[PDB]
RNA sequence: AUAGCUGGAUCAGCCAUUUUGGCUGAUCAUUAGCUUCUUAGAGGGACUAUUGGCAUAAAGCCAAUGGAAGUUUGAGGCAAUAACAGGUCUGUGAUGCCCUUAGAUGUUCUGGGCCGCACGCGCGCUACACUGACGGAGCCAACGAGUUAUCCUUGGCCGGAAGGUCUGGGUAAUCUUGUUAAACUCCGUCGUGCUGGGGAUAGAGCAUUGCAAUUAUU
């Protein structure tokens, strides 16, 4: 099972957890965090104005991210 | 040691009771000598790369 | 240089580099695990894996074909899926730019040198006619060991992606790139091990 | 003001190319603007049935065709030249139409 | 330089359209808001509310690219597969209501004007709002 | 005038072309050739274009119409049309010499795109739904 | 995009139902019997509730607004030709199924067409399909 | 001119435009000449030519350039010969024999039916999921059919596209029809759990076809 509880350590933990990786996507995500999928899009989305990640490729299954360098 | 690549210019014709196991002559590099017949399970042509374990089995024909 | 119609300069610039692949390079990849030469087109650059055209006409036409492409044909399993070689198309050129994404070699090497290693060696042929019913020990052509190689990294990552939420593409790749260097969790080099191991049991 | 409009609807391609062949010589023969044949798009009919007159036996299924040949003619000629033609016209297995208006 | 929407990619012109249809926002669509599913072929209810501004971009886009467009014409090009039960599926047209309102609508926006020949033509000022729009889309990257 | 036409055709798809002198200008049924139907089948239109450059093609104005057939028909098809214009135009209006390079530098890379490609699918036959394929048989 | 310290209070009671706390409005009220889906976007989209949020951020306001928009749909300018039961045999007017009155409505249906003993009513007491339908290779076990 | 192309009476849309226009086209029997693309009468073309090799250096065989064509150019049709104690006397005013013929094994009207089930056997169909489902949007084919009283359907309008409304196109590559299909693709959700994959199964109203739909046509 996944959690969906928003209590306060999810945002703040994808937040400082972004630079560890550079291919985020749905698949990845899931693997690394209990994820239930609504969050898994809604971050990247909210992390998209911020010059944190920088698209590649969107596609409507899945976008193509990567790190700053 | 008893990874040795080797050669194959000629078949001896299509052999086996279901007739899907082929048998061919076969050519060493490292020695140009030492022609053996082995049984092949899969399609070979004329000038076709081999590579053989068991080197030393000098098969005749399959039951 | 260009014309009313935008004319984008990476056309341009893929021409101006020996027409290399979508996203990787074609010049400097070859086939470098011997007993596999002239049977994989590695230097037949094509800009898609698709090629319709005959690749049955002869006895070994199939020799000639496009080693992605191939593959493709291999995907192209389970009849829910027989005929929707856009969707393979889609797959295998997202399992490819993950490699790239994840090491900087060419993915079309990680590729020849996982089905090189996959490929077997010794198989096992049945003889039959009732008796002892036993088999014999025989090696096996060069074209049915990158038969062999396609099909066992096939039924492998349909088996992986089963059920579970990584993507067909991820899986693919993570097959790919586990089957191109020795690390013993490749379903494909299992199998390759268990047919060695059961053909020197019999012989 | 007056342009006769003929049909040459048949199913044997010789006597209705020779019916088409005896009206536009007769339209060389005077000149009425020397219009040639027009050939239309064969209307074929497919059916396929059975050859069984019972249901025993292996599935055999017969397919029949019929297909039809249609030309069109339209000329300058007056009504007198046009029932001339028409009465020297007569041929079996022709089917010919004429409109005025 | 003479640019149409012939060179504009569709997605993106239908929903810079929309946007643009949504500044006069004067549809006035009908009281089944969100509840009717365009016809038979469809079985939900669409997650984007804002679905009757871009039907009506693309019918404007449809008849700019096309001659004419009829009720019935819309039903069989806007329709789709339909899920028969356990039978195969098969395709069945959409509801002429839905259509037919949606002409109405951009009739009285002043996009779509009646013709002879049946079914209707693009208006003058349907024409010069897809060349502006075209070339806004072409000049929106500075 | 310096001007030609051609088609191509893969099965029940056809694509006329009418090649003419020009300064660019090439589309494909109004929309020019980045954009098409599909996005993962543009490589396969690009492909004689990137062999022998645009310089040669700056001085041709090409509209070509498509017809009939599936997504991977129609994409060949004009292809193959584009192709068989461009040979045309310079047959008939540069040194022979050019047209042998060129159709030879065409022919080695060649995806079908001059060559025309006789597939056709066979008749069906009676006793199943596929020409081949035939209900199975309960044997008892 | 939203506030992530919100308020969580897991499931409540709702028509003598379990409505789920961590799981997505749609599919809750699922859970709910005599709710489709057209039906729970429908009702959601009349009540006026942001829709990213789930079941488990609601307030006390929105939910009973919510459950009086359901419990009295035709009088919210919902539609009646969407409604499930429309000229009630025993209420004469378009009356709205919910969870509580199905799971009597049920059997009281069952009684309303065996009383009157029907030949749906003997196919319905012998446990056999009331349609024309076929069960002489299927429709066993 | 029962279909397309161009010129030309025939006009609309702006970046450029008063040599500075590209484009979609609107009408095309108002008018003219042409079939690259539509049609069919006749045809041409390949015969394994052409060398490179096997086979008793015949009959015959393999590979390759050119070409469209090599498998007898492909796929089919008619198909000698006799055999089944095969099927059809419920297609057949095709029929021999047995039986019946008035209280008819004759004609005909109504109701029940061939579809009635605690099962065994078949031929096909549905999903067992993210390769899917839902939702919007760009759109790409062929073969075939239709009214003499009574069929195929367009257009404005009403609708719960299930129907009905009125002028109406069509005796026909002129009207449906250019059967703008599906599959596919751009984007968002369902996140992996027999759940929004899958609709077995039960109930309430809305219409056409049919003396009229119970044993729910659809
Ligand atoms: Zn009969």
């Amino acid at each position: 099972q996944h959690a969906t509880v928003f209590d306060k350590s999810i945002i703040d933990r994808i937040n400082k957890e972004v630079p560890a990786f550079k291919f985020i996507s749905v698949s990845v995500l899931v693997d690394r965090m209990k994820i239930n999928g609504s969050l898994a899009r809604i971050a990247i989305r909210d992390l998209a104005e911020r010059g944190v990640i920088q698209k590649v490729d969107q596609h409507s299954k899945q976008a193509i991210y990567t790190r700053v360098p | 040691v008893p990874v040795k690549l080797a050669k194959v210019i000629k078949v001896l014709g299509r052999t086996g009771s279901r007739g899907g196991v082929t048998q061919v002559r076969v050519e060493f590099m490292d020695d140009t000598s030492r022609s053996i017949i082995r049984n092949v399970k899969g399609p070979v042509r004329e000038d076709d790369i081999l590579v053989l374990l068991e080197s030393e089995r000098e098969a005749r024909r399959l039951r | 240089m260009a014309t009313s119609s935008l004319t984008p300069g990476v056309s341009l610039d893929e021409n101006g580099s020996i027409k290399l692949f979508n996203k990787f390079p074609f010049e400097g990849v070859e086939v470098k695990d011997i007993s596999l030469v002239d049977y994989i087109t590695i230097g037949n650059g094509q800009p898609l894996p698709h090629t319709a055209g005959r690749f049955q006409t002869k006895r070994f036409r199939k020799a000639r074909c496009f080693i992605v492409e191939r593959l493709t044909n291999s995907l192209m399993m389970n009849g829910r899926n027989n005929g929707k070689k856009l969707l393979a198309t889609r797959i295998v050129k997202h399992a490819f730019e993950i490699i790239a994404l994840l090491t900087d070699q060419n993915p079309l090497q990680v590729l020849v040198d996982a089905v090189a290693a996959c490929g077997p060696r010794e198989d096992s042929t049945r003889i039959g006619s009732a008796g002892t019913v036993r088999r014999q020990a025989v090696d096996v052509s060069p074209l049915r060991r990158v038969n062999q190689a396609l099909a066992l990294i096939t039924i492998g990552a349909r088996e992986a992606a089963f059920r579970n939420v990584k993507s067909i593409s991820e899986c693919l790749a993570e097959e790919i790139i586990n089957a191109a260097k020795g690390s013993s969790n490749s379903y494909a080099i299992k199998k390759k091990d268990e047919l060695e191991r059961v053909a020197k049991s019999n012989r | 003001v007056h342009r006769i409009r003929i049909t040459l609807t048949s199913r044997n391609v010789r006597n209705l190319e020779k019916v088409c062949s005896d009206l536009v010589n007769r339209a060389k023969d005077k000149q009425l603007r020397v219009k040639g044949p027009v050939r239309l798009p064969t209307k074929i009919l497919k059916i396929t049935t059975r050859k069984t007159p019972n249901g025993e036996g292996s599935k055999t299924w017969e397919t029949y065709e019929m297909r039809i040949h249609k030309r069109l003619i339209d000329l300058h000629s007056p009504s007198e030249i046009v029932k001339q033609i028409t009465s020297i016209h007569i041929e079996p297995g022709v089917e010919v139409e004429v409109t005025i208006a | 330089a003479g640019v149409s929407v012939k060179d504009v990619d569709a997605q993106k012109f239908i929903t810079a359209y929309a946007a643009f249809l949504k500044r006069s926002g004067k549809m006035t669509t009908p009281q089944w808001i969100d509840i009717v599913k365009t016809g038979t072929h469809k079985e939900l209810a669409p997650y984007d509310p804002d679905w009757y501004y871009v039907r009506a971009a693309a019918i404007a886009r449809h008849i700019y690219l096309r001659k004419q467009v009829g009720v019935g014409r819309l039903c069989k090009v806007y329709g789709g597969s339909v899920n028969r039960g356990m039978r195969p599926s098969h395709h069945r047209d959409g509801s002429g209501s839905v259509q037919r309102k949606v002409v109405q609508s951009l009739e009285k926006i002043g996009v779509l004007e009646k013709s002879d020949n049946g079914g209707r033509r693009i208006s003058q000022q349907g024409q010069r709002d897809l060349d502006r729009i075209a070339y806004s889309l072409l000049e929106e990257e500075s | 005038m310096q001007s030609v036409q051609c088609f191509g055709k893969k099965g029940n798809a056809t694509a006329v072309a009418h090649c003419k002198v020009g300064k660019g200008l090439i589309k494909v049924n109004g929309a020019p050739l980045s954009l098409v139907q599909p996005e993962i089948l543009r490589m396969k239109v690009y492909e004689p274009i990137l062999v022998a450059g645009a310089d040669k093609f700056a001085g041709v104005d090409i509209r070509v119409r498509v017809s009939g057939g599936g997504h991977v028909s129609q994409i060949y098809a004009i292809r193959q049309a584009i192709s068989k214009a461009i040979v045309a135009y310079y047959q008939k209006f540069v040194d022979e010499h050019s047209k042998a390079e060129l159709k030879k530098a065409l022919i080695t890379y060649d995806r079908t795109l001059l060559v025309a490609d006789p597939r056709r699918m066979e008749p069906k036959k009676f006793g199943g739904h596929g020409a081949r394929a035939r209900q199975q048989k309960s044997y008892r | 995009s939203l506030v992530v310290p919100d308020n969580f209070q897991h499931i409540l009671r709702l028509l003598n139902t379990n409505v789920d706390g961590k799981v997505k409005v749609m599919f809750a009220m699922t859970q709910i019997k005599g709710v489709g889906r057209r039906y729970a976007n429908i009702v959601c989209k009349k009540a006026d509730i942001d829709m990213s949020k789930r079941a488990g951020e609601l307030t006390t306001e929105e939910l009973e607004r919510i459950v009086t928009i359901i419990q009295n749909p035709s009088q919210f300018k919902i539609p009646s030709w969407f409604l499930n039961r429309q000229k009630d045999i025993n209420d004469g007017k378009s009356f709205q199924l919910l969870a509580n009155n199905v799971d009597s409505k049920l059997r009281e249906d069952l009684e309303r067409l065996k009383k009157i003993q029907t030949h749906r009513g003997l196919r319905h007491a012998l446990d056999l399909r009331v349609r024309g339908q076929h069960t002489k290779t299927t429709g066993r076990r």
